[PDB]
């Protein structure tokens, strides 16, 4: 006999690549194959999507790249923290939008089972106020 | 002058023991009223020359439990009906004890025992009983479950709001000051459990102690909440004895029946280490616990990672812990109460000059910390009542230096839900019909999304890990507050700023 | 040949009398609460109970709150106070001459006080029945 675990959540951050340009500062890239390799929301698409610009249950094979803290590996593992993670399509959206999870913003991670990880929450903002909101009283939106 | 045990059969059968000449152990059962009172019944049901089967009576420093077992004849008469035959009822016992061996030493209980859903009274004219057995505290709040949310009150204000007991004891809270801190917004939830486990839970997380007390002379009950352990307490924690001595003078060793260890002072602990997993906490993430106790030695490569888990607030630091060695239990057991020890659970010492224990040699005083009593009815005597006791007493004793408070076991709650409606102010102009504002400090003062922003943000229009310390303004139903307090039901919360919103 | 009422072949065969709890004369006040914005009305409401001449306790409370979902808050969960009946474990050594052990949901009469129960008691049912048959020891050896 022995016991079934329970889950334990980690917080995360999302990178691209390494040298980000100035132009560069908040893209988005998608990865096919657990490797930084390019991909897009087509080539899986299983057809009856080919079709317009529509996704039905929200393909996997599809991965963000997300940097965690360096102290959950090993003491000895030189590697660099990188944790590939399926797409939830509807985070920043609606049945409507699309806000693709840009880099620089921090999200909790699950970890469902071995081998299972899912996104759940947003903490982070790009366009906020700084003021007594008695001066201003923004509402107002980034974008590219 | 082996042959011991068939003294022991010959005890069970009735006495035969030294030097107990006398022992006349009583009972006194008081009803409680409506109103938490006491009502009168020689004033209540006193027990004697036993008709007492058979009680069971374990304590801790905080509280009793227990059964017991007495008869009675016979049905049927008035006298004993509001008594025994009806559930939800309160009760006082008083347990009055006298010894005699030549001096003389008295022990005294008093206890509260009902239970809703159960009355167990057995026949074949002669009338058994089983009662439990609880320390008031216990058995009054049991069966007494509310929540609700209290604004700018401390934790000795929450406590004598919901202690509706004078007429029977009280509880000393005067010596702890951290149950005083007024905390700005207490949220008390005995939702799935008891009020009695909330006692605890918040007793555990400000480090405190209890003690049960009566006195001997005579019996008021009186609870301690103090934060250490000094002679204040120690002050009314005199045995109202007279030559109470130490260090196991030669007739303790004439009445023992065995010595059973619990776990010893260990020589070796597991790394625990502590991860808070967290981008954007720029320092160190894991650190190693610390131990209180030194010339201990780690294992080699074997791990305990105690993760925290990530809010979307600004994670919090560090819940200071320790790694909870092993201390020093000595099991003990006997056929009398001790004659020249203090056998009655003070915080207080008992010295070591023999080693006729298992123990170590490198003990320094020692302390009492429980007491075990089983008083059964000597069969001889049971015939000739049923015509027309015996002991065995065990002992918990700790170290001094582990002196540590012990707490029962509770229940950690389930969460509760609320709606809230959120306002800014009081006039609410047309044009400020729906604006927003941010508050501080706890209070109704202005703030903004600037003015914390841990520089990594100073940056542009960011937030990263949704800081504290910015609250909203929730008004909450009038009817989560007390039945007293004329406040205005305000409740302020930080925010999930990703509500209304994405990451832009 | 269906008797009633503890005739006296009954009082010859018993072994014992057993209580479980009885008919009390106190209840816990159990209040009711449902914790919303916009409902108008009293929002506490003390719940009710079907058997009167049972007095209150003092400044003691049960708060049993309701969730509250997105839905229009539902009405209202109307349960009772459920207080305490009445159970008399009997035992025997035989099926009864001359009562009704079989079960019925019908009554039976009080004429004698030879139970401990109470004499303000009128009929009485019997709702479950217990049978240990073991086999003789004499009987044992003889198939053996």
């Amino acid at each position: 006999k022995y016991k079934s675990f329970s889950n334990f959540y980690i917080n995360g951050r999302i990178t691209i690549g390494e040298n980000v340009n100035n132009d560069s500062k908040k893209a988005y890239k998608f990865f096919k194959n657990h490797k930084p390799e390019e991909s897009s929301i087509a080539e899986f698409q299983e057809n009856g999507e080919k079709g317009t610009s529509a996704i039905l249950n929200s393909k996997a094979d599809i991965l963000y790249a997300i940097e965690i803290a360096k102290e959950m590996l090993s003491d000895k593992s030189s590697d660099k923290p990188i944790i590939y993670l399926p797409l939830k399509v509807n985070i920043n959206s609606a049945n409507n939008q699309f806000i693709p999870l840009r880099n620089d913003d921090i999200i909790l991670i699950e970890i469902q089972s071995f081998t299972k990880g899912e996104i759940i929450e947003l903490i982070s903002n790009s366009a906020i106020s700084t003021k007594k909101a008695q001066q201003q009283l923004l509402q107002r939106q980034l974008l590219g | 002058i082996q042959l011991n045990k068939l003294r022991s059969s010959l005890s069970r059968y009735i006495g035969y023991n030294n030097v107990l000449q006398k022992q006349e152990i009583t009972i006194n059962i008081k009803p409680i009223n409506k109103n938490f009172e006491l009502e009168d019944i020689h004033n209540s049901l006193t027990l004697k020359n036993p008709h007492i089967e058979k009680l069971e009576v374990c304590e801790n420093i905080y509280g009793i439990n227990g059964w017991l077992t007495f008869d009675l004849a016979y049905i049927n008469n008035h006298k004993d009906f509001n008594f025994l035959l009806s559930p939800n009822q309160p009760i006082l016992l008083d347990i009055q004890i006298n010894d005699s061996f030549h001096h003389k030493r008295t022990t005294r209980f008093i206890a509260i025992g009902f239970n809703s859903n159960s009355i167990d009274i057995h026949e074949n004219g002669v009338k058994k009983f089983k009662i439990q057995f609880h320390d008031p505290l216990k058995a009054l709040w049991t069966k007494h479950k509310p929540s609700y949310i209290a604004l700018n009150k401390s934790l000795d204000d929450i406590f004598k709001d919901n202690f509706f007991f004078d007429s029977l004891f009280s509880l000393d809270t005067n010596k702890s000051n951290n149950l005083k801190i007024r905390i700005p917004q207490a949220f008390i939830s005995t939702v799935n459990r008891n009020f009695y486990d909330f006692f605890i839970q918040q007793l555990e997380q400000n480090k405190c102690y209890l003690k049960y007390f009566c006195d001997k002379k005579s019996g008021k009950v009186s609870y301690h909440v103090v934060d250490q352990v000094d002679n204040d307490l120690q002050r009314n924690i005199v045995n109202s004895d007279e030559d109470l001595k130490d260090k196991l003078s030669p007739y303790d060793i004439s009445c023992f029946k065995k010595q059973i260890l619990i776990s010893n002072k260990s020589n070796f602990y597991v790394k625990e280490k502590n991860i808070c997993p967290d981008v954007t906490l720029n320092t160190q993430r894991k650190e190693d616990r610390k131990i209180s106790d030194t010339l201990v030695k780690p294992f080699s490569s074997i791990l305990k990672d105690n993760l925290q888990s990530v809010e979307y607030i600004q994670s919090n630091n560090d819940d200071k812990q320790e790694i909870i060695t092993t201390g020093f239990e000595i099991l003990l057991t006997s056929r009398n109460t001790l004659p020249f020890l203090d056998t009655e659970i003070t915080l207080s010492k008992l010295d070591n000059d023999q080693n006729y224990l298992l123990g170590a040699t490198d003990i320094k005083s020692l302390y009492i910390s429980q007491r075990k009593l089983l008083f059964k009815r000597s069969k001889y005597c049971s015939k000739q009542l049923y015509e027309n006791h015996d002991n065995s007493i065990t002992y918990k004793i700790k170290d001094y230096s582990n002196l540590t408070p012990e707490y029962p076991k509770y229940k950690s709650f389930s969460n509760f839900y609320i709606n809230g409606r959120i306002t800014i102010g009081e006039n609410v102009n047309n044009d400020s019909k729906k604006a927003y504002k941010f508050f501080k400090n706890h209070k109704p003062e202005e703030s903004s999304i600037a003015e914390f922003q841990e520089n990594g943000e100073k940056g542009t229009s960011a937030i990263l890990n949704s800081k504290a310390d910015i609250l909203y303004a929730i008004e909450i139903a009038k009817e989560m507050l007390s039945d007293k307090s004329s406040d205005k039901p305000i409740i302020y919360l930080p925010l999930k700023v990703n509500i209304n919103s994405a990451n832009n």
